[PDB]
């Protein structure tokens, strides 16, 4: 389980993103770092991972593992939709943590 | 259940029985070709319809001899399925590896050979490292595009360079491989059960295993020692009469009699149980054969009546005895 | 305005007649090769260049009948359309389905039995559920860029599956098909008149129907009974006796006395309005016959006279007899 | 007419969106959502439906679909321009309500 | 000369827009709405027009086309920036007159 | 100068001398086959390597007895360029248009009658508007990758036309057509001086004219009326008697009077200042020739000499006589 | 070495860029302007050299080049990432002097 | 080391032995075909498996007697590696440069000198303006696609263009070249040295040099004067002879004493020396051999012994004798 290497591609409505494998497999407890749970969104047909969600919110997202654990919402997304994006991509308790000391009132 | 009853090799639309008959080393060495003529005689009574051969068996006479029974009986083309390996071509620097010549030169000659003018399934016998994966998935979609073969697959590759096959042929629109064959048996689980399922899941890639009998150890022919007229005693063979005479050969003889012991108990034998324990579960398409005299054959063919008595209770008495199931 | 009046098949640039010789029952089986030649030359004779027959008709052997008049009358090749449909070809498990090894095999032995070099259009008989779609439309893609046919289309599709085999085709950058082969006739209304329109405006897909006169139920010759020499009457057709011999069939053949006052008036017959009546809209472009002898035939060409006479006041008093227009 | 399972690819001046239909087909009375009003915006040859309209709002009127109904105005957008074209989509009524709610003097 | 029916793709630094070809002649005094021009960027391997230039600047020079005549800055781009900018398409004065009638001093 | 002075065909690696000769009226028609021999011969040893043909021309029969002196003489294929044009093939409905199946038959068939492998050029000779782009340049991309041909072009299509074949092309990865067929002489002078150099900057197509003496117009021989054994004397040519026995054809004489005063202040003769006049840009990369002795080909050949006199000053004088230069 | 008219793909986690080698040339010490240091990025199976970087950074990087030698960061950057960002490109001190002169306090 | 220990062509699969035989002047013109047997005799012998000749040699007759040895002694067709060259095939305008027109033309005609039926890498011997380099990619994948050749690759190509033909080849999806022949011997030395090694590392391009001896001046038998039976001492080669006997040549036979010098300190001859110099860095592949006689070729297959003693210091030294190692 070495996890590098490759090149994955990730779909978000019509929104590509790419990445390495290493870059996922630094955080094995969440969505996108476990294979178990990822595996249900491939497309065989395009070889990529298709989301039907959010388009603004991926990039914080994608620099949370490029940047080895900061969370940042961007300007123009709101509190609560930033919140379940963060809630539904499993990034654990202590993201919420952060989010909450980097946000004001938490 | 395996024999007459058919399924899908992986996902694909190709339909195959799930026992298959294979074509090492009793065709063109061990037996004659009257015995070769007759066993496949009655693998095609009873609904077999694969058959597997290689260019490298018995310097490809083997591979004549499969060719002299199939224009001889007057079969159908459209009801057979027929497979052929491809990496050993010769004894010069050019005629082996996965490179574009020589897989155009191999697949020309094999089907020189076999008088026929396309096989089925065309396989990679093994990993080529001096040649890139783009060429190799270039080369099989030329000869699929020209009528010389249908589908294509690998064999004893890892899943890493399965899925870059993959990638590379949805990058240029070019062809997927659809199976990978592999060896399994009751001391070989690893690579079947633990790494395959993935890929079955994923891209759809199935699984045709290979020597479920252990090259006749699980049989339990070699209790005593080494009779005559075995496999064990040919010339050439030493490594497997090392492989049996040496100190874990007696704890699987010993783990042997109490499997024997259990298919005694349901009423068959211990090859038949070997055979239909491949089979239970759903990632495994179908199984290649080996036998050496009709009797074997006939016997070999009887485990799909076994296979509908497994239940979950003597598959857990089997590991529970084996004591190897891989952690996952 | 049906035969000799010639119109695209879809939007393709295939131009056909609207009106088409079928190769089931009587081709091969009920009648004689005499009758069959006669009967091709009457349609040849007045403009219908359009012939279409099937591999499992007659175990194929209408097929061969077919190409034994080709042959002989030296009718010159770009000014006939021949169609042949594909999915039933013995009875292995390897030989039927929709999969690349049988379209490729079925093509070839069909080509072989015509004594042609290549069809106009080869057509899916069903719906496969084993294979997948990218397999089907890659080997239909195959066959076309072989030169052994030049188009290709389905018949008893949805319209989900036509839909999923056009995205696949514009995915992997392939051949989409160009047209669906549909049932029509008055009494069976509903997959031609509220399915098909929405992917002919989309996609450009038209629709060639075929039994125009339900097996001979609408040519009312079943009001007293079953005469002999009659399909109804033949071996192994007792669905056909048990359908018109039952309770709606009484019904059919008031609604069909009705309809034959309204074909009275009109100055006409009942099956020359019965077949004018599914031309009477643009989603369709032909529709395929099916004749005994020539004098059926000779009545069945009659109905271009009768097409034009259809105004909205005469198809309003016949969807007023009928009472099953679809509601869309 | 259960409206579900395939893709859909939405072109607006270059910039290509991918949603799935039953997203879509949730509200029947729209432009988006009946197959008899944009069948004319159809494209054969490319298997999608092409808009040469205004790119940076329709992120919001995909965001409408995807939430169940929120109408959130991007801040890079003027009023008027986005209620044109919430009037070219033809959202309803009520979403034009919920817009002059959520942005003030309504 | 009815310029109407095509569709045209202007590639401006990797971001491909797409418009019809009777938005872009109802100005036929600049430089995409004159066909002698715009000769001089069209790269025939690609079918596509290639700019070398600003890319966030491009969305109101499109949205000019678009709109009829209305120019609006962007939020993130400089003044003299999205000057040299109308300099180079060629917009004419009278853009430029309300270009500085819309921002303040002019 | 044109004649053994190279160039390309548009912007392809195609090299043609700038004169061609026809296979129009004279061949299978007006001459006999040993007149066509000793033109082929004498164009032959003059550098001329382009020969144009089509399937329409004498019901096909010229093109019979252009092969005819092919296979006699035996030249060798690599140093000619040989064209063929197809739209019409006979009385049937399915054998014309620019369908696929018309495509691929009309070019057998022409490749039949040619004695040959291959053409060069295969030229669509008009549009069709039955038919969908892109199942056209599929054909033409088919029969390209087939070896029939090497390129194919357009003949009498407009702008809008070619642009969307050429973008048809580049969205399926397909071939793109290399050149255009117009008429251009001295009274008709629109399409290729102010629509086709927007196509050649742009897409890089050439631009290959025909009829450059007007049938014999500019030629000056129906001063008087006319003569015996010309083209206007022969049966089933009403339509150009009637062209130049009318109102406009003595203003037509008077002013090819003056550019003959012309063209004998510089030397020369009217049809070489003629043929002349349409290679004085770069737009046009071939002229194709009629001739009907060879006394008149070889008149036609001496151009060469003529082509470089053409200064400012003389065509400027020449626009001055004629005054029907478009407006750009 | 010349360096002009080859046209150049940079892959930026998925966002494509093209530009021109004249273009890149200019500032031959940079990571971008020399050969030497950017062809441990090139993909030879897609033709483009890919970096797993941060995304919104890079329009002013590529604009460093554009305009001649011009730094401005983005609105929705911070200052230490724009730094980083800076600092991995390798443009130079005086870039780094001119964008501390730009934001302030340097 | 050279011979008989082999490396792959480039990154590709193709594996070659490091030496080679070529097919100039000697094959056809100076010696006869006795001799050009036993010395293909003596090559094979030895492992080399690599063979080049040109369609421009000897009017095409070198490789007519290369087929001549071929079918001969009954060599096995997988073990051997045949090249072309493609560029000069006649005096007509038509049959010259990198058209699809004479690429195809040309090829098939050397398919059919050589008696062969198909070729392992064919070369564009020299680049050529005015072809589009799209027709010319789209033209070496079609030959590769319908099994005419296997490869394609350059000569005398720079970097650019190069460059521009790997671009074209991933814009279209189309088969990118694999190798380059370029001219390295002592005197001749910037381009491998300081432009290939970037090709190399970035798209994975090898290299194959030619003329490792430079015509025979490196060999040292010039040191007199122009001996009997020589290359510089034919009809038609006095440039050689202007060259040797020039100014530069005699800084060159004292540079070439010193040489020998060192040669002769090391136990080898400088042909030998030479030869191995050329193979010291692993971004060339192969040499190409010319040779006039036995006792030659069996001279210059020695170098194998001499290739591990090439230390840092002795190529030190040789660097400081020669002085024209290139700036990088
Ligand atoms: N993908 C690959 O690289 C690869 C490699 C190897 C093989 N294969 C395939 O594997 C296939 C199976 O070959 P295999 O021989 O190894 O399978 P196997 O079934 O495990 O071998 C059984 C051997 O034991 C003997 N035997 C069979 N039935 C018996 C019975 N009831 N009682 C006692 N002895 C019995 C037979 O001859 P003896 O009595 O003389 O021992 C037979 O040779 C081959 O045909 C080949 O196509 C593939
Ligand atoms: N796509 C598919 O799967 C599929 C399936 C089935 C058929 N087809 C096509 O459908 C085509 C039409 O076949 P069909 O026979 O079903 O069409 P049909 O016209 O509805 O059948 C008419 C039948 O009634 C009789 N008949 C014809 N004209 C008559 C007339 N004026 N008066 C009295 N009887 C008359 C004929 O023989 P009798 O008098 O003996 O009854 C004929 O067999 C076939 O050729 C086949 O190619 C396609
Ligand atoms: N793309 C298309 O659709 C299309 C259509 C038509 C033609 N073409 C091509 O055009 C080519 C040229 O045909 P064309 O005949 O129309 O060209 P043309 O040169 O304008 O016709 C000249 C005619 O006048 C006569 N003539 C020639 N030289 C003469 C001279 N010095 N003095 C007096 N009379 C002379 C000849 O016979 P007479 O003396 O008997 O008149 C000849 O038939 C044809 O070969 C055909 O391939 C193409
Ligand atoms: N890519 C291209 O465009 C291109 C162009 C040219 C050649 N090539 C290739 O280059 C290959 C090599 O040809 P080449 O002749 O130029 O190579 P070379 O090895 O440099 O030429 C050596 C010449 O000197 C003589 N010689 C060889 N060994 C000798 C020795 N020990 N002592 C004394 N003399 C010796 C031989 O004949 P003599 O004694 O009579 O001199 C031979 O002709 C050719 O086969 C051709 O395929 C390619």
């Amino acid at each position: 389980q070495d996890c590098c290497g490759e090149r994955v591609v990730i779909n978000i409505s019509g929104l590509r993103f790419e990445t390495q494998l290493k870059t996922l497999c630094q955080f094995p407890e969440t969505l996108l770092g476990d294979p178990k749970r990822r595996m249900r969104y491939f497309d065989p047909l395009r070889n990529e991972y298709f989301f039907d969600r959010n388009r603004p919110s991926f990039d914080a997202i994608l620099y949370y593992y490029q940047s080895g654990g900061r969370i940042r919402r961007p300007v123009n997304v709101p509190i609560d939709i930033f919140s379940e994006e963060i809630r539904f991509y499993q990034l654990g308790e202590e993201a919420m943590e952060k989010f909450r000391e980097d946000e004001g009132f938490l | 259940r395996q024999l007459q009853f058919y399924r899908n090799l992986g996902k694909s639309g190709l339909r195959v029985s799930c026992l298959g008959l294979g074509t090492w080393v009793t065709f063109g060495g061990q037996i004659t070709d009257e015995m070769a003529e007759q066993l496949m005689t009655l693998a095609y009574d009873n609904g077999i319809n694969l058959f597997d051969t290689a260019e490298v068996y018995a310097a490809g006479k083997a591979e004549v001899v499969l060719g002299n029974i199939i224009k001889k009986k007057g079969w159908r083309r459209s009801s057979l399925v027929i497979t052929t390996k491809i990496f050993w071509g010769g004894k010069a620097e050019t005629e082996r590896g996965l490179s574009r010549k020589h897989i155009i030169e191999g697949l020309k000659a094999s089907l020189e050979r076999l008088q026929l003018e396309y096989v089925d399934v065309v396989f990679a016998n093994r990993p080529d490292p001096n040649t890139p994966m783009e060429e190799t998935v270039r080369a099989m979609t030329h000869v699929i595009n020209q009528g010389m073969a249908m589908y294509w697959g690998t064999s004893r590759w890892s899943s890493m360079e399965i899925m870059e096959a993959y990638s590379v042929a949805r990058q240029f629109n070019l062809t997927p491989p659809i199976c990978e064959q592999a060896e399994y048996h009751m001391f070989q689980r690893e690579k079947v059960e633990v790494q395959l399922p993935e890929l079955f899941h994923k891209i759809g890639v199935g699984a045709m295993t290979w020597s479920p009998l252990a090259c006749g150890i699980v049989s339990g022919k070699y209790d005593s020692g080494i009779p005559p007229y075995s496999r064990a005693s040919l010339k050439g063979y030493q490594w497997l009469k090392d492989k049996i005479l040496s100190e874990e050969g007696r704890r699987q003889q010993a783990k042997l009699k109490e499997l024997q012991a259990i298919a005694e108990r349901l009423g068959c034998t211990l090859p038949q149980l070997a055979i239909a324990w491949c089979l239970r579960n759903e990632g495994v398409s179908s199984v290649l054969l080996g036998a050496s005299n009709a009797d074997q054959l006939m016997e070999n063919i009887g485990a799909i009546q076994v296979l509908p008595k497994l239940s979950s209770s003597i598959i857990h008495e089997i590991d529970s005895i084996l004591g190897n199931k891989p952690y996952s």
